[PDB]
RNA sequence: AUUGAAGAUU
RNA sequence: UGAUGA
RNA sequence: AAACCGGAUUAGAUACCCGGGUAGUCCACGCCCUAAACGAUGCGCGCUAGGUCUCUGGGUCUCCUGGGGGCCGAAGCUAACGCGU
RNA sequence: ACUCCUGAACCCGGGACGAAACCCCCGACGAGGGGACUGACGGUACCGGGGUAAUAGCGCCGGCCAACUCCGUGCCAGCAGCCGCGGUAAUACGGAGGGCGCGAGCGUUACCCGGAUUCACUGGGCGUAAAGGGCGUGUAGGCGGCCUGGGGCGUCCCAUGUGAAAGA
């Protein structure tokens, strides 16, 4: 049935970038969108937009890389080095504000969902609230 | 404050008494996952009033018997025989577990 | 406690001059002039290429052997230094350097640490006037370290304190030569000490 | 001139008609203690030419180690085969608390405060190779910023 | 295992076994001898090794090694036992403490004197 | 006696 | 079809 | 064709080879519940280059497009061997 | 060794705090003021004077692991935490010189945690290393696509009570 849609997205994304695709559809959900917004803003993706395919709502995700590279193996560095689900249907994961993780001494993000909406970790910390720890990303 | 618990009536087979199944759920100390867990309470129903399938509040009470220690505070909703159904089948699984 | 045995003899082995005698370890030997090599039947056969361990060992040996404080006591001071706030390698140095017996010597009242230690045990020293006979005594900043007026007479106190008339003293210390007394101004900054010793390696010896 | 420490020498052996035939392998690190290290694996009929040969390959294989005062930008774990290394940043005063293999490598990039763990297979060669890959993999605030601007 | 699985069964504590029923934990036990046989080692080892059968205050009767140059033990000898296998002699897992009870210390012993149980001798000392 | 030394062999 | 222990 | 009865072979031959032979192999009904019961690879779903052979549908039938069976092998994975829509 | 110097012990002299209340007197049996008795530790601690060069042991030195040489011994006697030493040249046995380590201690044995991501939540695996159930059906249970609204149980936040002393 597809059991964790948000896992899915992270994975679709993880997969498309390692073969350096320009873009990936992922079937669209409001929540998925909210996570994408962060990705976009935090400068991990170029951007994203709604689209249809076979006339059902998707989300094209435009991915983003580094420059062509030095010697044998000219593959660009990845912008999204690591994108990992934390909370999962098997095991939900929640943090109080005092215990939100700091991803790769701040060079990374942790999307995290609160009752004040979906936020990066600094975002959440600032508005002094915690919630479901969605994924890390660096 | 006298504890208030809310559950499902799964037995009226006793005079002035009801058995109430109260589910509780929480994060498992080591393994994290939110796990369910429940307990039946025998509660005081003096006007043999609440019946099989009612959802009720249960309130911490001055003792009535050995094991009667709660009284039926009120009714939340009637009908919920699915919940009783759940309990009953789980109960009958038990035969199909010995020798 | 404390060592007691052949000495300008590790002025040796540890590879480098420790002035443990002081008075002589200054003049055609810390024993170390005549034979700059390890002791015993084997000490001048070809150096064995020493292990990462060996190295760390000797280095702490070196440092400790300088203040002649015992392993038990040394270790306690180190653990003290670890858990304390700030850069643990240094602080440890500050702390060893705060031992009365060492300070008595840094002030020149004696010519060595082992000799200095005796003057402390034998009542010849005061701290802020009140007498103190503990080598291990922790000197804090602002403390005045006197010769005991009763002891001010002996051929030794004379000779050593006279010897100091010309002499310069620790940036972190002060010493009024005439009135036979010193002040402990501040604990020494790593830079103030010139110890033949890489402390980061000592820290490393107390890892595994 | 960089610094050069020998992490490992071993004697391997192959078989031929009547008798075995020995060889020597040498793991050598070279570093300027200022954010530049190299690993070198050199093998030869004799220890010296081997060690020496390592030296040569070490200098031909070098890394940007972005020190940030004694320590590294952030945490990394790297797997190399069954070998795994974790590298952790530390405030000054700590030291290089590592195993002999990555200590050697960290020390010669002039890392002075780092917390490490060897996990998985502890085989020196691969631990050393992971360590290098780990360092080779460190980014800094700057690089990230460049990457994400677009 | 899945996490549900760990919730269901959990991990299992690796709780492991003594090598030395000198029973009640006890760091030493007192026994009385029975045989003072000699035994051949195994492996690639050849020699005539000293052993006693010891009947213990544990209730237990077992074989123990008699360490050092030469002993003075026989049938009714009465001895303290310490644990320490022999490793060349499978089924020998306890040593006899030398210098306790009816076990003489090792005569003429200069070096590791503390084991073997022999007093500081007097010569030029 | 033999073996590097033994077991075995006169 | 066999080739005593290290 | 186990067993077993003989014939050879062999140092011997409770075996390999040869001549016989009962259970069994076959059927019905009831048991047994095992295996190198193997892809030594649990089941479902989503994602990630291609080439070529093949079974079986559909299309506008060079081909395109489903569902099986194969091999080679992007990225990747693996201790390696390998695995690889 | 030997020169000088200091002076643990030991001797002499002094000598505690710990104890100001109960009580009595004044006041008023109050408040407040005055007064007296009382020390097991103990002639101890501590202070002053005098003053003797005055105890060193245990473990270890093949590798891991810091520290090497000569005899003896000849798969013996023995060592041995694991790997392993000893078969006539033993840095591995026993002794000795020397050496390393710790020091009024040093070693041994037993037991607990560590290292052991070797029960793996943090943090493991199952083609050939140990590990896919012989295969299905489907009970409990676990898990559950996209949109909107209620509720607010989980979850998150603020305040507040609680979390004794010891310990840290
Ligand atoms: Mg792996
Ligand atoms: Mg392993
Ligand atoms: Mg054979
Ligand atoms: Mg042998
Ligand atoms: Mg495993
Ligand atoms: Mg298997």
């Amino acid at each position: 049935m597809l059991t964790d849609p948000i896992a899915d997205m992270l994975t679709r994304i993880r997969n498309a970038t390692r073969v350096y695709k320009e873009s990936t559809d992922v079937p669209a959900s409001r929540f998925k969108e909210e996570i994408l917004r962060i990705l976009a803003r935090e400068g991990f993706i170029k951007g994203y937009e709604r689209v249809d395919v076979d006339g059902k709502p998707y989300l094209r995700v435009y991915l983003k890389y580094g420059p062509r590279r030095q010697g044998p193996d000219p593959r660009p560095e990845q912008v999204i080095h690591h994108i990992r689900r934390i909370s999962k249907p098997g095991r939900r994961v929640y943090v109080g504000v005092k215990e939100i993780p700091r991803v790769r001494r701040g060079l990374g993000i942790a999307i995290l969902s609160t009752s004040k909406g979906v936020l990066t970790d600094r975002e959440a910390r600032k508005l002094g609230v915690g919630g479901e720890l969605i994924c890390e990303v660096w | 404050p006298k504890k208030v618990l809310t559950g499902v009536v799964v037995s009226d087979k006793m005079q002035k008494t009801v058995t109430v199944l109260v589910e509780r759920q929480f994060p498992h100390p080591l393994y994290g996952k939110v796990i369910k867990r429940s307990k039946k309470y025998l509660a005081h129903d003096p006007e043999e009033k609440y019946k099989l399938g009612d959802v009720v509040e249960i309130i911490e009470s001055r003792p009535i018997s050995k094991r009667k220690r709660f009284r039926v505070l009120r009714l939340v909703e009637s009908g919920r025989m699915d919940l009783v159904e759940k309990y009953l089948i789980r109960r009958q699984n038990y035969e199909s577990l010995s020798k | 406690g404390r060592y007691i045995g052949p000495v300008c003899r590790l002025c040796r082995r540890e590879g480098v001059k420790l002035y443990l005698k002081g008075e002589r370890c200054y003049s055609p030997k810390c024993a170390m002039e005549r034979r700059p090599y390890p002791p015993g039947q084997h000490g001048q056969k070809r150096a064995r290429r020493p292990s990462d361990y060996a190295v760390r060992l000797r280095e702490k040996q070196k440092l400790r052997r300088i203040y002649g404080i015992s392993e038990r006591q040394f270790r306690n001071l180190f653990e003290e230094a670890s858990k304390k706030k700030g850069v643990t390698g240094s602080v440890f140095l500050g702390l060893l350097e705060s031992r009365l017996d060492n300070v008595v010597y840094r002030l020149g009242f004696a010519v060595s640490r082992r000799q200095a230690r005796q003057l402390v045990r034998h009542g010849h020293i005061t701290v802020n006037g009140r007498r103190v006979d503990l080598p291990s005594y922790r000197v804090r900043p602002g403390d005045e370290i006197a010769v005991a007026e009763k002891s001010r007479n002996l051929e030794l106190i004379r000779q050593n304190l006279e010897a100091m008339k010309g002499r310069k003293v620790g940036p972190w210390l002060s010493l009024d030569v005439e009135g036979m007394k010193g002040k402990f101004l501040r604990l020494p900054d790593r830079e103030d000490l010139a110890l033949p010793v890489n402390e980061q390696l000592v820290i490393e010896f107390y890892s595994r | 001139d960089f610094e050069e420490k020998m992490i490992l020498i071993r004697r391997t052996a192959r078989m031929q008609a009547g008798g075995r035939r020995f060889r020597f392998g040498a793991l050598v690190v070279v570093g300027d203690r200022q954010g530049r290290v190299g690993l070198g694996f050199g093998k030869a009929p004799e220890v010296p030419l081997a060690v020496q040969k390592a030296g040569y390959y070490a200098r031909r294989n070098m890394v940007e180690v972005p020190l940030q005062n004694g320590t590294i930008p952030h945490e990394i774990e790297v797997e190399f085969g069954a070998s795994k290394i974790v590298l952790k940043p530390a405030a000054p005063g700590t030291g290089v608390i590592a195993g002999a293999v990555p200590r050697a490598i960290l020390e010669l990039a002039g890392v002075t405060d780092i917390l490490t763990k060897e996990l998985g297979s502890r085989n020196p060669i691969n631990i050393a190779y992971a360590t290098m890959e780990a360092l080779r993999q460190l980014r800094t605030k700057a690089d990230v910023e460049r990457l994400r601007k677009g | 295992p899945t996490i549900n699985q760990l919730v269901r069964k959990g991990r299992e504590k690796v709780r492991k076994k003594s090598k030395v029923p000198a029973l009640k934990g006890a760091p030493f036990r007192r026994g009385v001898c029975t045989v003072v046989r000699t035994v051949t080692p195994k492996k690639p080892n050849s020699a005539l090794r000293k052993v006693a059968k010891v009947r213990l205050t544990s209730g237990y009767e077992v074989t123990a090694y008699i360490p050092g140059e030469g002993h003075n033990l026989q049938e009714h000898s009465v001895v303290l036992i310490r644990g320490g296998r022999v490793k060349d002699l499978p089924g020998v897992r306890y040593h006899i403490v030398r210098g306790v009870y009816d076990a003489a210390g090792v005569k003429d012993r200069k070096k590791s004197r503390s084991k073997y149980g022999t007093k500081k001798p007097k010569e030029a000392a």
